[PDB]
RNA sequence: CUUUAAUGUUUGAUGUUCUAACGUUGACCCGUAAUCCGGGUUGCGGACAGUGUCUGGUGGGUAGUUUGACUGGGGCGGUCUCCUCCUAAAGAGUAACGGAGGAGCACGAAGGUUGGCUAAUCCUGGUCGGACAUCAGGAGGUUAGUGCAAUGGCAUAAGCCAGCUUGACUGCGAGCGUGACGGCGCGAGCAGGUGCGAAAGCAGGUCAUAGUGAUCCGGUGGUUCUGAAUGGAAGGGCCAUC
RNA sequence: AAUUCCUUGUCGGGUAAGUUCCGACCUGCACGAAUGGCGUAAUGAUGGCCAGGCUGUCUCCACCCGAGACUCAGUGAAAUUGAACUCGCUGUGAAGAUGCAGUGUACCCGCGGCAAGACGGAAAGACCCCGUGAACCUUUACUAUAGCUUGACACUGAACA
RNA sequence: GUUUAUUAAAAACACAGCACUGUGCAAACACGAAAGUGGACGUAUACGGUGUGACGCCUGCCCGGUGCCGGAAGGUUAAU
RNA sequence: UGUAACGGGGCUAAACCAUGCACCGAAGCUGCGGCAGCGACGCUUAUGCGUUGUUGGGUAGGGGAGCGUUCUGUAAGCCUG
RNA sequence: AGGACCGAACCGACUAAUGUUGAAAAAUUAGCGGAUGACUUGUGGCUGGGGGUGAAAGGCCAAUCAAACCGGGAGAUAGCU
RNA sequence: UUUUGUAUAAUGGGUCAGCGACUUAUAUUCUGUAGCAAGGUUAACCGAAUAGGGGAGCCGAAGGGAAACCGAGUCUUAACU
RNA sequence: CCAUAGGUUAAUGAGGCGAACCGGGGGAACUGAAACAUCUAAGUACCCCGAGGAAAAGAAAUCAACCGAGAUUCCCCCAG
């Protein structure tokens, strides 16, 4: 009679957390070939001991501490492996 | 979807092949690279073939 | 009476030294011009049952 | 293997390999078994006899398994390299 | 050899007639004291029909069943997988029929490498020429660009030109990330062989994150791995792939 | 209109007054010609409307006759039922209280009556939803199939063209 | 006239009548694995099915779809 | 439905604000006594004995230890007119 | 003459009231329809369950019918109480 | 009892007495216990017989690999740091 | 026409019941598959026919594997 039903949502998709971030911290130990950081763009970028991969994550090619640094004149994020 | 699938088949006269696609409206012409034929264990011009 | 084994698991999974059971991986019987060679070649070889899903294993397998 | 309606493991696993028959009919032996038997010589017959292979069997390894503490004349199996070591340092005799 | 005239049989098709199969819910006789049945004489039909097996069609006449879930009650509507942002509370993660947008590809170069370059817009002047083509100078300084959505990145350019090319390699992979699992991802380095570069070096697809589908069954090529007496083979297995 | 949503359509009639009725109009949401159209005498335990007579239907009930109800004697059930020493109110609270809190009121026990409550009794709600329930029915749902039909071979042969 | 025995007697069913259509007789059809039987000891002025529903005036257009009927040149097509 | 918007009576403080000392008030804590679990430590363990701490709400559920019943052996025994 | 008329038997069942643990697992009372016909009734017979029969309501088939009853498969199954 | 949650005006029960629901069989895994111990153990059957015999067989002391096959290693791979 | 069909006599036998087991002819569904149609249930239940104290089967056109065994039936393994 008067149950003026209707409606819907063009709205209701979201996408699957992809779990980035920092997974190793400062003063961290790791061993070679962990990974640091996963991220989309280089947030950070790659110093000592540090390479970079295919999608921008940041891998130790050697074992030591972290250490995040601000270097250049763009004042840009380093991540570096300290020798251990 | 119109990216067919074809194979590369070795000329080094084993069976090997790669298999990939191409646009065959726009690329008539048949594809052919130099790849490495792991039986041979030499880099030998491999042509496209049907993917059959 | 005897258990009877599930013949599915019997050509699915064999047991290993320790109990453990192996298994071939998914996802390489077929669409594999798309799939990148290194996935493929760390799924030729067997891999072992999880500890998880390695009891229902164990159920479906009574005799090994 | 009852996992809800989902695809159980054994169904989204495949299938692989096949079952040999020779297999069944191969066998391997301890070094240990060897002076199980009588005679000192050691063929098929003479470890089925022992109760050691069994009776369908028609094929038999020795291998570096246990010790043996005799000299013992090999007859027609096969034998490791190890087994051959032992087995020609205790005094035996591989033949066929 | 091209094209057949004769003869005959192997023979099908189409008629043509026949009778002997078969049919007769035609007549008459007998069993018989009987409108069944059977036998007999006979007439008509006649190899048709009709029955059996196989086979194509039709077939709710009948039968067995199926006909999804979420859902501010059910239905209708909308949705169902993947990607991006917010909600999300400065690690990760986090719901609603919460707010907004996209994907179900493309590229044999739009990949690799070497070398070089650096935008948008506006101002002034200038043939056709115009708000807006091309040209020169100046301001500006990435407000542009990124094959496509958004976000994060990008000048050492990951953006833009040209040269050479196929690393859009094969076997592996320490070690980590992420998931209940299946699984997904990153990866230095090792062996082989290769490309560019004088060289150091870089390259195991594309700035990244979407561009997808388990198993079974079956197909194709390769491989003696197996091969039900033996030798093969079929089939199967493994590798690649659909 | 047995069909008209809007609609108590509009006009007229009948009535003091008529969403019904009758007659017209047609703007037929969404009549219509053998799933028949329009009429139609008679008939109808048929539907709707009106009038006369009639009357306790009513205004508004009154009295009377009888059968029970009531009392005595005799026989003698039933549904129901956790236990009961079984009040009202306002509030609270599984959200509508005999039973909790506060307060008020109330000597103990019957009999005749009424039926407001005991979410009273009766019937594992028939509505609604759910169930990877059932049944029946339908069809251009799926898969089959009886049946009907086609052809091949058999029972089935001879001649001539 | 009939009907829901036990909440529905009606505008529902039936009806005489009408029309379509099938059926040539061993009829169609129906019950039956079949033999047989009904139709019918009847023979198209008969039988079956379907719709309509006395009577009176009437019953208009559409064959595209779905069915049915008829066709057989061509295409396609089974067992063999 | 009946005061019915302090729980009521009633209160001009028996209300509110500030400060302070008292007291009441729980199955909390302490005291006295008793049981059990788990740990220490030591004995010379009867593998449990002192001391010692500490623990002891509980559904689904997991673990441990028991009572009693009927029947069989012990039992042609023992109790019982 | 008549599926003619009024109206008892007979057949039926329109309305109201009672009753509804009834007198009665569908009746009584007062009225009601047909009543020479498509009537009604007695006795005997036939049709059987996915079947019958049906002036057709999914009606009836022994107080049971959108597929009777009884026995069996059978302790069907029950993610439900 | 079911529940987020019941004095609930949610379910069930009038009361008493009696009956009334996690069993049994065979396989398999784990724990405990007992026996033997790199061995352990027999089934059918025989046997007058819960003995003894019977070791057919089963599990275990070796694994890897799809497999052939190799073997304390093996697979992968042309070959593995 | 013989004949045959048919008729009649006579003799012998059968017929029916019954618990299970047995062989054969037919032959389900619920259920399970978390639905369901292949499949399962299950050649089960059930119906029918026939026999005996047991029946059935049975004396290799069999297995095996280049060594060999030597009818049938039953039990334990092989082996889930
Ligand atoms: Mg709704
Ligand atoms: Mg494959
Ligand atoms: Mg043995
Ligand atoms: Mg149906
Ligand atoms: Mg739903
Ligand atoms: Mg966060
Ligand atoms: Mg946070
Ligand atoms: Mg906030
Ligand atoms: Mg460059
Ligand atoms: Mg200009
Ligand atoms: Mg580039
Ligand atoms: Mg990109
Ligand atoms: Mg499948
Ligand atoms: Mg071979
Ligand atoms: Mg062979
Ligand atoms: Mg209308
Ligand atoms: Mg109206
Ligand atoms: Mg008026
Ligand atoms: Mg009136
Ligand atoms: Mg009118
Ligand atoms: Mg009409
Ligand atoms: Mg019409
Ligand atoms: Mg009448
Ligand atoms: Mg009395
Ligand atoms: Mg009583
Ligand atoms: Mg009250
Ligand atoms: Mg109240
Ligand atoms: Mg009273
Ligand atoms: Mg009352
Ligand atoms: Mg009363
Ligand atoms: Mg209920
Ligand atoms: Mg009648
Ligand atoms: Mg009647
Ligand atoms: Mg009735
Ligand atoms: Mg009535
Ligand atoms: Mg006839
Ligand atoms: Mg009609
Ligand atoms: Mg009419
Ligand atoms: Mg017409
Ligand atoms: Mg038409
Ligand atoms: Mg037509
Ligand atoms: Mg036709
Ligand atoms: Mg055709
Ligand atoms: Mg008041
Ligand atoms: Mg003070
Ligand atoms: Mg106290
Ligand atoms: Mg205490
Ligand atoms: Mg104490
Ligand atoms: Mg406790
Ligand atoms: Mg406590
Ligand atoms: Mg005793
Ligand atoms: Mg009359
Ligand atoms: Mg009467
Ligand atoms: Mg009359
Ligand atoms: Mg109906
Ligand atoms: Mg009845
Ligand atoms: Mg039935
Ligand atoms: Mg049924
Ligand atoms: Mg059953
Ligand atoms: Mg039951
Ligand atoms: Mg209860
Ligand atoms: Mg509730
Ligand atoms: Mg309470
Ligand atoms: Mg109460
Ligand atoms: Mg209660
Ligand atoms: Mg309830
Ligand atoms: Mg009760
Ligand atoms: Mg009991
Ligand atoms: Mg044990
Ligand atoms: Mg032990
Ligand atoms: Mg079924
Ligand atoms: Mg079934
Ligand atoms: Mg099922
Ligand atoms: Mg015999």
């Amino acid at each position: 009679a008067h149950k003026k039903a209707g409606g819907s949502t063009r709205n209701g998709r979201d996408s699957e957390a992809k779990r980035l971030g920092v997974k190793r911290f400062g003063g961290e130990s790791v061993l070679a070939g962990s990974i640091i950081v996963r991220q989309r763009g280089t947030k950070f970028h790659a110093g000592a001991n540090v390479g970079c991969g295919r999608d921008h994550t940041l891998f130790a090619k050697a074992d030591g501490k972290v250490k995040f640094e601000v270097k250049g004149p763009k004042n840009r994020k380093f991540i570096s492996i300290e020798a251990e | 979807g119109i990216r067919e699938k074809i194979k590369l088949v070795s000329s080094a006269g084993t069976g090997h092949f790669y298999t990939t696609t191409k646009n065959k409206r726009t690329k008539p012409e048949k594809l052919e690279l130099k790849k490495f034929d792991p039986v041979v264990r030499q880099h030998v011009i491999y042509k496209e073939a049907k993917i059959k | 009476p005897k258990i009877k084994t599930v013949r599915g698991a019997a050509k699915r999974f064999k047991k290993t030294g320790k109990g453990g059971f192996k298994h071939k991986h998914a996802n390489l019987r077929h669409i594999l011009t798309k799939k990148a060679t290194k996935r493929k070649r760390h799924l030729r070889p067997k891999a072992m049952v999880s500890k998880g899903d390695l009891g229902l294993v164990i159920a479906c397998l009574p005799y090994a | 293997g009852f996992e809800g309606g989902q695809m159980p493991l054994y169904r989204r696993l495949p299938k692989f390999g096949f079952t040999s028959r020779k297999a069944a009919i191969t066998a391997e032996i301890r070094l240990s078994d060897l002076a199980k038997v009588e005679g000192g010589v050691v063929d098929l017959n003479t470890l089925k006899a022992a109760n050691i292979i069994g009776i369908q069997i028609e094929f038999a390894k020795v291998i570096l398994a246990g010790e043996v503490t005799t000299p013992v004349t090999v007859r027609g199996l096969r034998v490791t390299k190890g087994a051959r070591a032992a087995i020609e340092a205790a005094g035996g005799k591989i033949e066929e």
